[PDB]
Formats: C-alpha cells, structure tokens, sequence
C-alpha cells in the first residue's frame, strides 16, 4: 500500500 | 534596524531555495536569518514555520515540532487566528508522523475548527484531509499490517476524506482530489472494502495520468493490483502488476521493479506458473543484491523453492533453501 502525501500549511514571507 | 532587513532577504533565499529542490541550503538560510533576527513578529512567525515545513521534508520530524510549537505559540502571541491555524496544522501533521495521534487530533481539529469560523474554505479542506490523515494512520497503525479502535478510526478516516473530496471538488482542485483519492482508496482497502478501493484508486489514476505524475500513475496501478487479489481475482491483479513494472524501467526506479517482479511473481504462483515467479525472483534477488535487500532474495528463494517443489528442479530448490539458511 503507496500512500498520498502530507501536505503541510506555507506561511510565505510578508512585505 | 539593517537586521530587520537582511532577515528577510535571508528568508526569500531560503524559501527560494526549497521550492527549487534544496532544502538544505535553504534551511542554512532560513537559520542565518534567524541567527540576524527581525522584530516584525509575523515575519519570525512566518520563519519558523518555513523552517518547521523544511525539517519536514528533511525527515528531522523532532527540529520540526520544535518550530511549528514556536511558530503557534506567536501566532497566540499575536493574536494571528490565521497563523494559529495554520500552525496547529503543521504541529497536528508532524505530531501525526510522530505517531502522537491523539494530539495530532487536537491540533488538525484546532486548524479546522478556525478555518470554519473564518470561512476559509480553502483552509477547511486542508484540515480535512489533515484530520483524515491521522486517523487513517492511527489505525493502519495498530497491529500487522481485532480491534474496534482500529476500525473506528479507519471508518472516521473515510468521513473526512469524502467530506474533503466535496470541497476540493468544488474548488477545483485537481491535485487534491488525486491524494484524497488515494487516502481514500488505501483505507477502504485496509477496511475489506475492496469494490470502493478500486472505484477510489481509479480516481487516483485519472488525475495522474493527467498531471502526467507518473510516481502516482504507478501507485495506483499497485494499489489497484492490491485490491482485485484480495477480491480474488489474480489475473486482473498480473494485469496491473505488470503494468507497474514498466513505468518502474523508464523511472529508472530499480526498486519498484523489484517490488513489482516479486509481487507479480507471487501472484501467478496463485495462478501455477512457477516460472514467472522464477523469472521475476531471479530479477528480485539481482536487483535486491544491488541495493543489499538481499533478505528479500530468500523470501524469493523461500518462493522459488516453493514453486519448485510444486515443480520439479528439487536440486536448485534446495540451493535456494541453503542460500535462505544464509541470514
């Protein structure tokens, strides 16, 4: 059985 | 002052850097910035949870913890609702690789809980398939892979990842329906539910026949080859088989060969023709004494000698036999 990724929250850089 | 600036110049390299297939400079990167410092506290946030998604991907699931806890806590600080769901995200999915399930449960439910208040839709579906991710592993978990903690928490995991199907659906979201497609399918097999395991991993391979992502077209070639030999029927299960086997060559992925030609080589010995298993173990113990999985060639010759004393060549079985004493 091959699994399905994490797929983690991105929090991208602020300006 | 000049800090709060060289810091996150810092970041755009590392974040750079990661989606670009190095990590592990970018987290040298994402560390130099940190070692400078802003005081922009949703900028460090923003930091430590890049660092925390990095160690991820890296496999340090310990430093990770470590900085999504750093980065929720300052999103708590901040009064960041958005920042804290996010956090509690990535704390509940490395909690969940950490095998801490019953927490990995608060926070994806935290991470879903405030999406829901703020009608982020695109956070809610996230959380889903968080939240379904942990139980599935829970309960694949538990035992080899009796209890009714196992199926209870398998069952949850086919709510969450339909309820997560729904949305991404609705938003179009192509790439997420392929991975819930496939959590889906494994626990549907993992529960006997072998006719919606197909129904599932069929899904899995539209969509990766379509974004051309042929690591995934494989994996649902395999996993569907899982599913027709428990229903029984073998000779489907070859069909698939083989199917893996070649997008393993052009991989140029040694291993799922090997994988595919022992799995293959155990489904026709349900099917009597000992010499494709033979053919295939052979390739099984060449490809597994490249990478030293050796082991593998005496469960291959453990195999082999057990088509063979159905088979003939009672001489070379037993040369197999005294290979596998080898251990």
């Amino acid at each position: 059985p091959d699994s399905e990724p994490d797929v983690n929250e991105v929090r991208a850089l602020p300006q | 002052g000049p800090g709060s600036a060289s810091c996150l110049e810092l970041a755009l390299e590392g974040e750079r850097l990661c989606k670009s297939g190095d990590c592990r400079a970018g987290v040298s990167f994402f560390e130099a910035a940190v070692q400078v410092g802003t005081e922009d506290l949703k900028t460090l946030s923003a930091i430590y949870s890049q660092l925390g998604n990095a160690y991820f991907y890296l496999h340090d699931y310990a430093k990770a913890l470590e900085y999504h806890h750093h980065d929720l806590t300052l999103a708590r600080t901040i009064g960041d609702q958005l920042g804290e769901a996010k956090a509690s995200g990535n704390l509940g999915n490395t909690l969940k690789v950490l095998g801490n399930f019953d927490e990995a449960i608060v926070c994806c439910q935290r991470h879903l809980d405030i999406s829901r208040e703020l009608n982020d839709k695109v956070g809610e579906a996230r959380a889903l398939y968080n939240l379904g991710n942990v139980y599935h592993a829970k309960g694949k978990s538990f035992g080899c892979p009796f209890p009714e903690d196992v199926r209870n928490a398998l069952q949850a995991a086919v709510d969450l990842y339909e309820e997560n199907l729904s949305l991404v659906t609705a938003l179009g979201d192509r790439a997420a329906q392929g991975r819930a497609f496939g959590n889906l399918g494994n626990t549907h097999y993992l529960l006997g539910n072998f006719r919606d395991a197909v129904i599932a991993h069929e899904q899995r391979l539209l969509i990766a026949k379509e974004f051309g992502d042929k690591a995934a077209e494989r994996r649902a070639y395999s996993n569907l080859g899982n599913a027709y030999i428990f229903l029984g029927e073998f000779e489907t299960a070859s069909e698939y088989y083989k199917k893996t086997l070649l997008l393993a060559r052009q991989l140029k992925d040694r291993a799922v060969e090997a994988q595919s030609c022992y799995s293959l080589g155990n489904t026709y010995t349900l099917l009597q023709d000992y010499e494709k298993a033979i053919d295939y173990h052979l390739k099984h113990l060449a490809i597994a004494q490249e990478l030293k999985d050796r082991i593998g060639e005496g469960r291959a010759c453990w195999s082999l000698g057990n088509a063979y004393t159905a088979l003939g060549n009672h001489d070379q079985a037993m040369h197999f036999a005294e290979k596998h004493l080898e251990i």
